[PDB]
Parts: C-alpha cells; structure tokens; sequence
C-alpha cells in the first residue's frame, strides 16, 4: 500500500520501483 | 532521489522520477 508506505512511513526509490514493476 | 515522506502529487513525482522516466508508468492524469 503506497500511501501506508510513503505518506505514513519513510520509503525510498527501492520500494517505489515495486509499484512500477 | 532521497528517502522521505511522500504523498499525493509529490508521491507521483517520485514514482515518475524513478520509473516513469524508464517508460514504466500508468500516468494518473487529473
């Protein structure tokens, strides 16, 4: 869940790429 | 790119910079 991952917590390009796949 | 809290259009921008520029995008046009 991109919102729970980035709005709520800290996320990085490493995780962002999984939402690109 | 730097790791930080990202939301809304800023989140979409980050996704674009990392992967939309590779052609891997679904573009949420609004």
């Amino acid at each position: 869940g991109i919102v729970e991952q980035c709005c709520t917590s800290i996320c990085s390009l490493y995780q962002l790429e999984n939402y690109c796949n | 790119f730097v790791n930080q809290h990202l939301c809304g259009s800023h989140l979409v921008e980050a996704l674009y910079l990392v992967c939309g520029e590779r052609g891997g995008f679904y573009v949420p046009a609004t």
